[PDB]
RNA sequence: CUUCUAGUGAGAAAACAACUGCCCGUACCGUAAACCGACACAGGUAGUCGAGGAGAGUAUCCUAAGGUGAGCGAGCGAACU
RNA sequence: GUAUGAGUAGCGAAAGACAGGUGAGAAUCCUGUCCACCGUAUGACUAAGGUUUCCUGGGGAAGGCUCGUCCGCCCAGGGUUAGUCGGGACCUAAGCCGAGGCCGAUAGGCGUAGGCGAUGGACAACAGGUUGAUAUUCCUGUACCAGUUGUUUGUUUGA
RNA sequence: AGCUGUAAGUAAGCUAUGAUCCAGAGAUUUCCGAAUGGGGGAACCCAAUAUCUUUUAUAGGAUAUUACUUUUCAGUGAAUACAUAGCUGAUUAGAGGUAGACGCAGAGAACUGAAACAUCUUAGUACCUGCAGGAAGAGAAAGAAAAUUCGAUUCCCUGAGUAGCGGCGAGCGAAACGGGAAGAGCCCAAACCAACAAGCUUGCUUGUUGGGGUUGUAGGACUCCGAUAUGGUAGUCUGUUAGUAUAGUUGAAGGAUUUGGAAAAUUCCGCUAAAGAGGGUGAAAGCCCCGUAGACGAAAUGCUGACAACACCUAGGAGGAUCCUGAGUACGGCGGAACACGAGAAAUUCCGUCGGAAUCCGCGGGGACCAUCCCGCAAGGCUAAAUACUCCCUAGUGACCGAU
């Protein structure tokens, strides 16, 4: 999806933009990710199995794929994403000075 | 797994298949009387007898 | 084919009665015999059997969400013994 | 009543016309009468017309 | 079913014992609120059983065994139907 | 889709009353007592037909011509057991189908041998007990019908 | 790199030793149904014969085979002797559905128009039945014409609402010439000559196989010499490659500012284009995501070309003694129909019924009929393309709809 399930991860558009984080999950087919600490959402549970008491609890929510961009491990600054012939490994090969991420 | 059921003879198969299906046997009657944590191994059972029979069809011609 | 024909025992409060007479009780197969299945629980078990009785059961309409339809048919056989017993728990 | 064993020749229609010009429906037939004839050996009692036999 | 022959055609009669015997239906309503009448409808629905007194009787009135109080009520006690 | 007629006609034959229960709530549900109705039927059993409406535990939004704590309604579980009863592995009536056959623009119509087809023929088990729901089917006692195994003379035919 | 459909919910699991997912080829495939072992109220019931299984045994389970017709071959076979009806067995093909379409046949209305209604129209339309094919049907002159001709069939333009037909009313309505799309031609019968069998006329009559031979400028047989080579195919589940359909790969260029919950909007300053088609993203994006222009790819199976083999087919000149060239046929009387042509002065083409030729010194046609001239050679078979239709699969399009 051009976005794995490990990986650091910038905000483009709403609300959080300019924040980062570790991909927590991805939904292909939806095209959304979970990130970590970037859509907060607040519920209002009643007591099941799981806490049996209910309370006001916040947790991620997941954004749209197209509004996030990966980031160089090893030089920290955001990147359009190309890919490239390795030894038959086919990664992505970063734009911005061709290194691997 | 059939690179193992190739590694076999036309009669330890039908032995296999003789285990399997008592074994789907005794699945079936724990998974009524409230036993039976691990649902999943029905399915592979299935499966297993499945590809016997397959590969005993393909070398009998 | 001897390991098809039982499917599974019922567990009812008007089957646990009659496990205390020697009777049992089990799903069977559409297209069985009184004998087939006769033959097919004195291989399984190493028992004696007197008197296999049969029955049919009709298909019951249910109705979920607006979408209604019938469950399966069934069949039921009560397997006596002479003397031994089974052990299903 | 329905053909002839070596021509073909069976039923149709036709029309009357009745001095007025009327037209109604109507059969026509070939002349058949019931023959034996030896077909391969052994004699058969077939329909044939009288113009192949003639 | 019972006889008579024609008939491929070792030697089966009857004692005890113990064994074998398949498939389909089987609930419940059924002079009815469950069937036919669009209805929880004063209509219709084959057959068997169907008690006592008084009586020729399965008529008539009152009852036995059994069943039932019927799915809108409380008052008033005019005209009229 | 909504008015008017209008809170009007009607609420589909018939005897109830009181005490006490339950409940948020009772003329209408439960239990009792007395009263009243049918009784060649409004009682008991069964063939069609229906097809789960049958039993147990919960429910009260709609259905029920009022009400409802109730129900043939709604939700969850459960119930139908056969050598001998009724049908098949037996017989045939009316009628139907019909190898060959005979007829006929086509399609097809008829019909022989031989079959299907009960409303009729043939054909071996009874009395009692038991469940919340099945009983000539389960159980008890005592039977009967058709077979199978074992232990108790020339297929000419007088076996 | 995640996954166990809709589908939430939970429980158990699978996957970097490559899941899930995608394309080609396989395997399995209950029961009913043409339904085909017999029956039947479709999805059920009941068997026969062999092999195998459960049981001490009977009862029980499995697998194969078993309809009808035709068309080929053996066995058996008879009223009736020889043998033909028949019967048993082995072999060969059919049978049903549809794409509510397109084609060719059989049979075949009515309301309606004529300001009524019979001829006529609606109309050989609708409906029904048969047979198909991927297209069908027609097709290689017994033709179109009129001097100076042209050469198989089909389809389009035009001729033309003409020439005609018609209670001469309502109305029906051509063709050839001229211009185009596409183009292609072939095989038998007969005479005669051999091999075989029967009639052994031991005359050569009946036949079976092979050869020869296919036409109007008449052609062939037959006799005479030349040649014994050369032009083609509408052919095969034969090889060699080339492409192609069915999965995919890669693919340029943006940040800050203002207003908002959120910008793709506003204002500044940049970049990219063989790519400014389209869709998505918290509002309107060439530069955020999927794509697009351009470049690349197939283990397997199926299609279409090309060139190879293999299979088939194809010769001149002369002669004019004799033989051949499709018979109950062409044609005629009677009754019907088809031709735009309603019996008309009615040629041409069909069907039923009866009568019934000629043989190259011949036979048919040029719209009754005759004479003369001109053009053809029936009564045997097949054939691509140019034209019709869309149940379905792929890719798209619209001054087409937008929940009566």
């Amino acid at each position: 999806m051009f976005v794995k399930k490990g990986d650091k991860v910038k905000v483009i558009t709403g609300k959080d933009k300019n924040k980062e984080g570790v991909v927590l999950a991805a939904f292909p087919k939806q095209d959304k990710v979970i990130v970590e600490g970037v859509n907060v959402v607040k519920k209002h549970q009643k007591p099941n199995q799981a806490a049996p008491q209910g309370g006001i609890l916040e947790v991620e929510a997941p954004i749209h794929v197209s509004n996030v961009m990966v980031i160089d491990p090893s030089n920290g600054e955001a990147t359009k994403v190309a890919f490239k012939e390795v030894d038959g490994k086919k990664v992505r090969v970063s734009k911005k000075t061709g290194e691997v991420l | 797994k059939v690179k193992e059921i190739r590694e076999l003879t036309t009669a330890e198969m039908l032995d296999k298949e003789k285990q399997l299906k008592e074994e789907l046997f005794n699945l079936r009657f724990q998974l009524a009387t409230g036993q039976l944590e691990n649902t999943a191994r029905i399915k592979e059972v299935r499966q297993s007898i499945a590809r016997i029979k397959t590969v005993l069809r393909e070398q009998a011609n | 084919e001897l390991l098809d024909v039982i499917k599974r025992p019922v567990i009812t409060e008007k089957s646990m009665l009659a496990m205390d007479e020697k009777k049992y009780t089990f799903e069977v197969d559409t297209r069985a015999n009184k004998t087939l299945v006769k033959q097919a629980v004195e291989s399984a078990f190493d028992v004696k059997v007197a008197n296999v009785n049969i029955l049919n059961v009709r298909p019951k309409f249910k109705r979920m969400g607006k979408y209604a339809g019938y469950t399966k048919k069934r069949r039921k056989a009560i397997v006596t013994l002479t003397e031994d017993s089974k052990e299903i728990q | 009543a329905k053909v002839c064993y070596f021509t073909g020749r069976k039923t149709s229609s036709g029309n009357n016309r009745s001095h007025a010009m009327n037209s109604t429906k109507r059969t026509v037939k070939p002349n058949l009468q019931k023959v034996r004839v030896l077909i391969d050996g052994k004699p058969k009692k077939v329909w044939v017309s009288a113009r192949a036999l003639k």
